[PDB]
């Protein structure tokens, strides 16, 4: 899982995050948070189908 | 100063690392290497004019223990082959001396040493009487770089304990005392392999916040007596956990108990997860089948790693291994590197200067040689397939069957990546394999054997032993003999073709006059007469019938001499070949390390840090991917 | 392919171990393990470089 997801995540990062710039450590940390949040949002969007399909009441 | 060094030691069915540790040869090599030798001059002066005495010399000379352990009564004697070499350019003359033993003096009607009345000297005298401890070369001399191949053997024929002090006594240089200590048990009493380096197992320092502490393997050997039933009380470890705010530290992973067979190997895995930089001294007991303590002390420390950087400011990736700067980089603590050095001296045989990691001793009498003993598998990633090659050569003129066995290294009944759970409960946490499992080998044929390790998910440090069994190939030798018989039959057929239908008398029926064998030609008769006159019975020992009748003891002596002459033929007729099957063994040590630990060089030894950095920066270890389940 | 590699193998033996390209088993004995380790390390490095070229690794 780690290997395949690492390849996918590298592809994603090259796809979206290539602005770069001054790149101070604080802004780099913010960029890492941004990419992590994007990954989480993508996972949630992909899994929303099964989440809705689950017997729990769909809110 | 002309000195000596032990390069390697060979013994039957015992790891070379274990033998070196048991004999404490690290201290011996260090002392023989460097010493001012202030008091040794006085010792030599006392040896001159005969002032020295064994007891006083032992009291003043700081003996080193040559531990042979315990031997079952009647078991096979134990042999120790030690290779002695000259590191110094000056040729070195050495004389194993012990005043109890003869000092090259001719004894003529001198009564043997009387009743000692002190049991220590009595045990010494029984050792002398029954040749229990014997060193074959005794005094020797070596040119620079020569090898002496000294042999010291112990004969477990008597009951009880036996301690015999001898000393090396280099002609010009240091004189160190070796105390051969052994016990021969008439009864089976389990005694676990208890070398001083193993009693206080120096745990490798580990990261305070390590996600997965590296499994560290501890190997127990039964020794001489009957199989050992061991059980380790976890209660002290539980007390340590309770003291450490309820956190698991120094956890045992394998089984709490087990049954090591005689001369066996049992591996126990420890997880050291520290909470402080302080020393973690924890003492655990080992209850045997019979009453016993055999207590074991585990010592480790905290790594105190550099603070983990925030994700924003991380060291980008695409420092010398040898210097002590590498040790300091592996643990900023002052005593962390001290603990690492202690553990290296305890377990890493490579760092020991004297040891050669070569077959060395035992050249005569060994069926086969591994070209390179004491092989080290390199540091490997989590799921790493690391391979090495070992070549075996048949010195024997006889074919050899070569079988491979893993003591605690056996694979679970390479491994599928998805189904690595099979490694659970296995001491290695890897799959060792060898390309020839069991192959025949002709004399003078060298075979390459690929040893491959496929590691699992749990970081580990293994120092295991793999056995190779060599036996004389009865099938091959019988086939050779059968081929010779077929050739003889073909020759007989050719002779029959030459002479058609040679008559052979089948049997005789009532040959009325008694007919003797046909008379040989006179030349053949003379040759047979000469053969009979050869091996003629000695003159002084041939008793005529008259003398035998007159003197009964002479008749008995004649009968005894006849019996002896008949017996002499049997030993010659017996084929003295086909020696006993021989088990050689090779120690393999490796470091299964996580990706984070490899990247930070957290646990790679300084000796291999260059290889570790190579494997990290440029992929040097294979990771068999197989196929994903999903 | 083995014959193609054998020349470079001889060259590496001579360079690393000063054995004058000894194909003789006796001389190059006691060096088989190290020679095989170095050769396999080189082979693995080449294979990993090709793999990264096929799928660009951020290395």
């Amino acid at each position: 899982m780690r290997d395949s997801l690492k390849t996918a995540v590298v592809s994603l990062v090259r796809e979206k995050y290539r602005k770069s710039g001054s790149m101070s450590p604080n802004e780099m940390a913010l960029l890492y948070n941004d990419l992590y949040g994007s990954l989480l949002a993508a996972v949630h969007s992909s899994l929303n189908d099964l989440v809705d399909a689950a017997a729990a009441r769909p809110r | 100063f002309p000195t000596l060094e032990v390069t390697d030691v060979y013994c039957e069915g015992l790891p070379k690392q274990l033998l070196w540790q048991l004999l404490g040869l690290n201290d011996l090599n260090h002392h023989l290497r460097t010493e001012v030798t202030a008091t040794e001059l006085r010792l030599r002066a006392a040896q001159d004019r005969g002032a020295l005495t064994t007891e006083a010399a032992s009291a003043a000379m700081r003996p080193f223990l040559m531990e042979f352990g315990t031997h079952g009564l009647g078991g096979r004697p134990r042999v120790v082959h030690v290779e002695i070499s000259n590191p110094t350019p000056l040729p070195a003359s050495w004389q194993l001396h012990s005043f109890d033993d003869p000092d090259g003096v001719e004894l003529e009607n001198w009564v043997e040493p009387g009743r000692p009345r002190t049991e220590g000297e009595r045990m010494r005298d029984l050792i002398a009487e029954y040749k229990l401890f014997e060193m074959r070369p005794r005094s020797g001399e070596l040119e620079p770089g020569a090898r002496c191949t000294v042999t010291i053997e112990f004969r477990p024929s008597v009951e009880g304990s036996f301690e015999l002090p001898v000393f090396l006594h280099i002609t010009d240089g240091k004189r160190l005392r070796l105390q051969l200590q052994a016990v021969t048990t008439p009864e089976p009493l389990q005694l676990l392999a208890l070398p001083p380096p193993l009693r206080t197992f120096r745990l490798e320092p580990v990261a305070l916040g390590e996600r997965a502490p590296p499994l560290q393997m501890y190997v127990l050997r039964n020794g001489g007596p009957a199989p050992l039933h061991w059980r380790l009380d976890t209660a002290p470890l539980a007390a340590l956990a309770e003291a450490s705010w309820g956190h698991p530290v120094l956890e045992l992973v394998g089984p709490e108990e087990g049954d090591i067979e005689e001369g066996g190997v049992a591996a126990i895995n420890w997880r050291f997860s520290p909470l402080e930089a302080k020393e973690y001294r924890v003492e655990v007991p080992v209850l045997l089948g019979d009453g016993g303590i055999e207590v074991i002390e585990l010592l480790g420390r905290g790594f105190a790693p550099p603070p983990a950087p925030p994700h924003g400011a991380a060291a980008v990736q695409l420092d010398d291994d040898t210097p002590a700067a590498a040790l300091d980089s592996v643990g900023g603590d002052a005593e962390a590197e001290a603990a690492r050095a202690a553990a290296a001296a305890d377990r890493d045989w490579i760092t020991w200067r004297g040891l050669s990691s070569a077959p060395s001793a035992g050249m005569a009498g060994r069926l086969a040689l591994v070209d390179h003993d004491l092989v080290s598998l390199g540091v490997t990633p989590v799921r790493g397939l690391t391979r090495r090659i070992i070549v075996l050569t048949n010195k024997s003129r006889y074919p050899l069957a070569f079988d491979w066995d893993l003591g605690c290294l056996a694979p679970p009944p390479l491994l599928p990546a998805s189904q690595l759970q099979l490694l659970a409960g296995r001491p290695l946490q890897g799959a060792l394999a060898i390309s020839p499992a069991a192959g025949s080998l002709e004399p003078g044929e060298r075979l390459v054997c690929r040893v491959s390790l496929h590691a699992g998910v749990t970081p580990q440090v293994f120092e295991g032993e793999v056995r190779c069994h060599v036996r004389i190939d009865d099938d091959a030798v019988a086939e050779a003999e059968a081929a010779a018989a077929a050739a003889a039959a073909a020759g007989a057929a050719a002779v029959a073709a030459e002479l058609p239908f040679v008559e052979q008398v089948e049997e005789v029926i009532a040959e009325a006059p008694v007919r003797g064998p046909p008379a040989p030609p006179p030349a053949v008769a003379a040759a047979q007469r000469a053969s009979r006159l050869r091996s003629r019975l000695p003159v002084h020992q041939y008793m005529t019938t008259a003398v035998r009748t007159r003197i009964e003891p002479l008749n008995a002596a004649f009968t005894a001499t006849m019996e002896a002459r008949t017996r002499r033929l049997a030993d010659a007729t017996r084929p003295p070949s086909w020696p006993e099957p021989q088990s050689i063994s090779v120690t393999l040590r490796g470091r299964i390390l996580d990706e984070r630990q490899l990247g930070a060089l957290r646990y790679v030894p300084p000796h291999e840090r260059a290889a570790a950095r190579a494997a990290v920066v440029a992929g040097a270890a294979w990771v068999p991917p197989a196929m994903v389940p999903f």
